[PDB]
RNA sequence: AAUAGGUUUGGUCCUAGCCUUUCUAUUAGCUCUUAGUAAGAUUACACAUGCAAGCAUCCCCGUUCCAGUGAGUUCACCCUCUAAAUCACCACGAUCAAAAGGGACAAGCAUCAAGCACGCAGCAAUGCAGCUCAAAACGCUUAGCCUAGCCACACCCCCACGGGAAACAGCAGUGAUUAACCUUUAGCAAUAAACGAAAGUUUAACUAAGCUAUACUAACCCCAGGGUUGGUCAAUUUCGUGCCAGCCACCGCGGUCACAC
C-alpha cells in the first residue's frame, strides 16, 4: 500500500510554486490558554514564514508561532505541509482558504470588506422580512382607516368613539413564559469542527411539535461565565464536548441552577441530548380497559331532595372498580368521559363489582341520558414516560 | 458610483510551467467506522494512537507528516468515520491529492464508504 | 447665612451625580429575549420597535430600536447605548445599529 | 455657573429646575494621503514559551536597585533625637537618612451619638478615678495622593516561623472578561546601575526601530468625507407617505399644501 501510493502520487506529477504569497487552508481551529487562537492548515502555495500576514475569511493574522504535530516549532512551511499557526486576531472557520498580504493594514482592508459584504446579504435577506411585515401593518391601517370615508380626522376619532365605546381590549404582557417543553441548549467544544458536528446534528431535528430545540450559543473552547449567564438566562443547558469547567464555573452554576454536562463522545452528548428532550415531552397516559357492562333499567331515586339518575347495568366481561376512570359507549360512540359519583349495588356500596354482578351506576354529569341500551367501558390510565421520536441517525 | 471599491484577497492565478516545482502529495484515509482507518495509519506513523482516545473513535481531522524509508513525505489526513462527522470528511477531500479508501473485508462496503467515495468524486480526486 | 453658620456647614456638598441604566459606560453588550411595540403617550400616536435584552451587569431592560424596520430576534447580541426615548416612558436605551448582530437600515 | 439663550401661562411678572452654545478624554458608527514627535489592556482574574543579574584570580559585593501595578490606605511633610551608609582610612564634622518621640494631614453619611478602659501620680509597693467626643469621639462606605515626584503592595491569610499551595501587578505574548484589545523587534553604540585596581563584561533599565487618526506639528499635482438644514442655531429643491412609517438635546413634527419623517 506505501507503494501503491507512492506509484499514484508520482504518476499524479504534482508540483506547486514554492515562492510568493502563501496559500493554505484551514484543517483545524481551536482557542488554546497560552498560546491563544491556533489554526491547523496545510500549505498549498508558496513558503510560509514568521511575520506572514494572512487573511482567512473574517479573520487575520500575523504570523508569531509555526510548530508541527510534536509542538517544535517549524521556521518554514514548504507546500503540503501541516503547519499550526498562532497569532489570529479572530478564529478562522474550519476549511476557510488562507491567503497572504503586504501589511496588517491590508490585511484589515481586506477583512473589513468581506465584513461589509457579509453585511450586505444579511441586509438583502431582513429586507424581504421586513418588507412582508410592513406590508401586512400598511394593509390593517389602510382597512381600519378606510372603514369610514376619508373624513375630517376629528368625525373619524368621534365615529370610532362610538365604536370605541365598545371595545375593550386586554394588553399581552410584554414578557410572556416560555412553555416547558422548549429546551435551550449551549454548545461549547474543544475545537471549530466538532462544534460544527453537534449543530448539524441539531439542525436533523424535526419533532418540533411536540418539543423545541432552542440554540441559545455555541462556541469554541472551555465553559465560562458568560454560557451560564445565557444558561441562567433562558434556563438552558450548556453541553460541553471534549470541554472542562472549573470550579468557580461549576459553583457558580449551582448557584444559578445551570446545569454543565461535560462529555468527550459524539454519541454520548447525542443521547444526553435525547434525554433531556424526552423529559420535556408531555407524560403519554396509557389507558387499559378495566371492565365493560351494558346498561338495562335506569331508575331516579330521590335522596336529599335530589333526583338521582341511576343506570342499572350488567358486567359482561371483566369488572368495575371505584377507582379506575370511566367512559359512557352509545352504540360504537363516545359519550361521556369521567369516574362515577356512586357506585351502590343491592342498597350496599361495593368498591368492586365482578363479572356477572348487577350494579346502580350514577354519574356526577346530570346532562348524561341513560338509556335502554348503552354501553360503559372502564379503564385504568397510567402515565407512561414518552421518549423523543428524534432520531439522529446513529 | 458610490459603492464600496473592492478589496478582497483572492487566490494567485494558476502557478506558471517554469515555476512549478515538485511537492509532496497529500493523503486523507476515508472510510466507515471501526475499518482500520487509525491503526493502518499508525503502522505507517510509526506510533500507536487508538488505545490512547476515548472510546477509540477518532472525532478530529489531523494532518501528520509522515516519512517514507524512500525519502519521500507524505501527509496523512486521519478523517472520523462517525456519520455525525460528515463535514470533516468533506474537508478532508477537498484538500488532498489522493483519498485511500479502508473498505473491512469482514463488513464489506458500509454507508460511510459510499459516503467517502461520492466525496472523492466531486473532488475528483484518484481513490 | 451668617459667617460663623457659614464655617460650621463649610463647602456645599454636591450630591452625589446619579448614574442611569449605562451605569456611566459609554455602550454596553445584550442579549435580546423578545421583541415587541409600545405606543407612546397623549398627543403622539404610533407603535414603535422596542426589545427587551439582558445586558452584561446582569440586569434586564427595554431598549429601543431607531430606524424603519429591523431583523431583530431572540439571542441575538446588540450594543445598546444611552439616550431616552421621548415618547416612551421609562425606555432610556436606544440599540446600537450597524454593531454585532443588528445592521444598518437598508436604503429606501 | 457666562456678554448669555430656549422652555411653565389664555396672558404678564417673579422664582425655579431641565436643556442649549464652549473645552477636553474614552468608546461607537460611517470615512481616511504622507512625514515627524508624544502617549498607548478594560480587569490585584488565570497564565504555554523565550528572555529579563551578573562580576571577578576562588573571599566578598550585588541580585534589597531599576522596572511594574493601584488591591489596600491618613507610615509621605516639619522639628527633636539618633543608627546604617558615602567622603580611602583612625578621628573630625559635613552630607544622606530609618526607627523612636512631638505636631500636621482625603471625601461623604449624625438615620454612625455616645466610646468602653480609652487616664494620672509614684523609685517601687501601689493609690486615685479618670480619658476622648456635637469645634464630630467611636464607626460605616468610597478613593492611591498634595505629582521634578511620593506612598503602598509584591499570588492569598495585614505579617509569613507555618499553612494553602505551586504565582508575568518584569518585557513581549496569550486565554477569559470588557463598550475598552501595541511586536512572542534589535543592540549594549549613548546615558544609568552592578562588579572589578583596571582594560572591560553584563543588563527586555534604556536607547534606536515596529503596530495604532488617541493627540500635537508640517505638507500635499491627483485624491473628502461626516453630520446637520422648524426655532434655539449657520443652512432645503422636488417627490413619496398620510398620527401610519418615522424624527428631536429642549420646545415639538406627521391626521393629503410636511422648510421637522
Ligand atoms: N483483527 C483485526 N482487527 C483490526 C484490524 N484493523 C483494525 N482492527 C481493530 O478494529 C478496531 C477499530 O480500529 P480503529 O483504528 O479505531 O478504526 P477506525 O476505522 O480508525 O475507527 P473510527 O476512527 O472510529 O472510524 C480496533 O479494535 C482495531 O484493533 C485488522 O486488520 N484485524
Ligand atoms: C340494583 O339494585 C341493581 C339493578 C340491576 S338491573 C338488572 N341490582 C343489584 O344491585
Ligand atoms: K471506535
Ligand atoms: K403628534
Ligand atoms: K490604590
Ligand atoms: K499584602
Ligand atoms: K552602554
Ligand atoms: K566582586
Ligand atoms: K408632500
Ligand atoms: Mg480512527
Ligand atoms: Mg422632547
Ligand atoms: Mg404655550
Ligand atoms: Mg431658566
Ligand atoms: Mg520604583
Ligand atoms: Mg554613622
Ligand atoms: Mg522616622
Ligand atoms: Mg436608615
Ligand atoms: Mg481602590
Ligand atoms: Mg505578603
Ligand atoms: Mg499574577
Ligand atoms: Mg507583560
Ligand atoms: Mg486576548
Ligand atoms: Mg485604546
Ligand atoms: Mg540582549
Ligand atoms: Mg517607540
Ligand atoms: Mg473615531
Ligand atoms: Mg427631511
Amino acid at each position: 500500500l506505501a507503494e501503491a501510493t507512492v506509484a499514484l502520487a508520482e504518476m499524479l506529477e504534482l508540483k506547486a510554486d514554492p515562492n510568493g504569497p502563501v496559500e493554505g487552508t484551514v484543517i483545524e481551529s481551536f482557542t488554546d490558554k497560552g498560546r491563544g487562537l491556533v489554526t491547523t492548515a496545510i500549505i498549498q502555495r508558496g513558503t510560509l514564514r514568521k511575520g506572514s500576514v494572512l487573511v482567512a475569511g473574517k479573520c487575520w493574522a500575523k504570523v508569531r508561532l509555526m510548530f508541527d504535530e510534536n509542538g517544535k516549532t517549524i521556521d518554514e512551511a514548504y507546500p503540503s505541509m501541516p503547519v499550526g499557526i498562532t497569532g489570529w486576531r479572530d478564529l478562522p472557520s474550519a476549511g476557510e482558504e488562507i491567503l497572504e498580504v503586504e501589511s496588517e493594514p491590508r490585511a484589515r482592508e481586506v477583512v473589513d470588506w468581506r465584513k461589509y459584504e457579509q453585511e450586505q446579504e444579511k441586509g438583502q435577506e431582513d429586507l424581504k422580512i421586513i418588507e412582508e411585515k410592513r406590508k401586512e401593518h400598511k394593509e390593517a391601517h389602510q382597512k381600519a382607516r378606510e372603514k369610514y370615508g376619508h373624513l375630517l380626522w376629528k368625525k373619524r376619532s368621534i365615529l370610532r368613539f362610538l365604536e370605541r365605546k365598545e371595545q375593550i381590549p386586554l394588553k399581552p404582557k410584554e414578557k410572556r413564559e416560555r412553555d416547558s417543553n422548549v429546551l435551550s441548549v449551549i454548545i461549547k467544544g474543544d475545537v471549530d469542527g466538532s462544534v460544527e458536528a453537534i449543530l448539524n446534528i441539531i439542525d436533523t431535528y424535526d419533532a418540533s411539535h411536540e418539543c423545541e430545540l432552542e440554540l441559545v450559543h455555541f462556541g469554541v473552547g472551555d465553559v465560562s461565565a458568560n454560557d451560564v449567564n445565557l444558561a441562567e438566562t433562558f434556563d438552558g443547558v450548556i453541553y460541553g464536548f471534549n470541554v472542562n469547567a472549573g470550579n468557580v464555573i461549576q459553583q457558580s452554576a449551582a448557584k444559578k441552577g445551570v446545569k454543565i454536562k461535560l462529555h468527550k463522545i459524539i454519541y454520548r452528548l447525542v443521547e444526553d441530548l435525547q434525554e433531556e428532550l424526552s423529559s420535556r415531552l408531555p407524560c403519554a397516559v396509557e389507558e387499559h380497559p378495566v371492565g365493560e357492562a351494558s346498561i338495562l333499567a335506569t331508575f331516579s331515586v330521590t335522596e336529599g331532595k335530589k333526583k338521582v339518575p341511576v343506570a342499572g347495568c350488567r358486567v359482561q366481561k371483566g369488572q368495575l372498580e371505584k377507582q379506575k376512570k370511566f367512559k359512557l359507549t352509545r352504540n360504537g360512540h363516545v359519550i361521556w368521559k369521567g369516574s362515577l359519583t356512586s357506585l351502590k349495588h343491592h342498597k350496599d356500596d361495593i368498591s368492586i363489582v365482578k363479572t356477572g354482578m348487577d350494579c346502580g351506576l350514577s354519574l356526577d354529569e346530570d346532562n348524561m341520558e341513560f338509556q335502554v341500551g348503552d354501553r360503559i367501558v372502564c379503564y385504568e390510565e397510567k402515565q407512561i414516560q414518552a421518549k423523543t421520536s428524534w432520531d439522529p441517525g446513529f | 458610483d458610490k459603492v464600496r471599491k473592492n478589496k478582497d484577497a483572492v487566490r494567485r492565478p494558476q502557478a506558471d510551467p517554469a515555476l512549478l516545482t515538485p511537492r509532496s502529495p497529500v493523503v486523507t484515509i476515508m472510510g466507515h467506522v471501526d475499518h482500520g482507518k487509525t491503526t493502518l495509519l499508525d503502522k505507517f506513523r510509526k506510533t500507536q494512537v487508538a488505545a490512547v482516545e476515548t472510546g477509540g473513535i477518532t472525532q478530529h481531522i489531523g494532518a501528520f507528516l509522515v516519512s517514507l524509508p524512500s525519502g519521500e513525505k507524505i501527509t496523512f489526513l486521519d478523517t472520523p468515520g462517525h456519520a455525525a462527522f460528515s463535514a470533516m470528511r468533506a474537508r478532508g477531500a477537498q484538500v488532498t491529492d489522493i483519498v485511500v479508501l479502508v473498505v473491512a473485508a469482514d463488513d464489506g462496503v458500509m454507508k460511510q464508504t459510499v459516503e467517502s467515495i461520492q466525496h472523492a468524486k466531486d473532488a475528483q480526486v484518484p481513490i | 447665612a451668617t459667617l460663623n453658620q457659614m464655617h460650621r456647614l463649610g463647602p456645599p456638598k454636591r450630591p452625589p451625580r446619579k448614574l442611569g441604566p449605562t451605569e456611566g459606560r459609554p455602550q454596553l453588550k445584550g442579549v435580546v429575549l423578545c421583541t415587541f411595540t409600545r405606543k407612546p403617550k397623549k398627543p403622539n400616536s404610533a407603535n414603535r420597535k422596542c426589545c427587551r435584552v439582558r445586558l452584561s451587569t446582569g440586569r434586564e431592560a427595554v431598549c429601543f430600536i431607531p430606524g424603519e424596520g429591523h431583523t431583530l430576534q431572540e439571542h441575538q447580541i446588540v450594543l445598546v447605548e444611552g439616550g431616552r426615548t421621548q415618547d416612551l416612558p421609562g425606555v432610556k436605551l436606544t440599540v446600537v445599529r450597524g454593531k454585532y448582530d443588528c445592521g444598518h437600515v437598508q436604503k429606501k
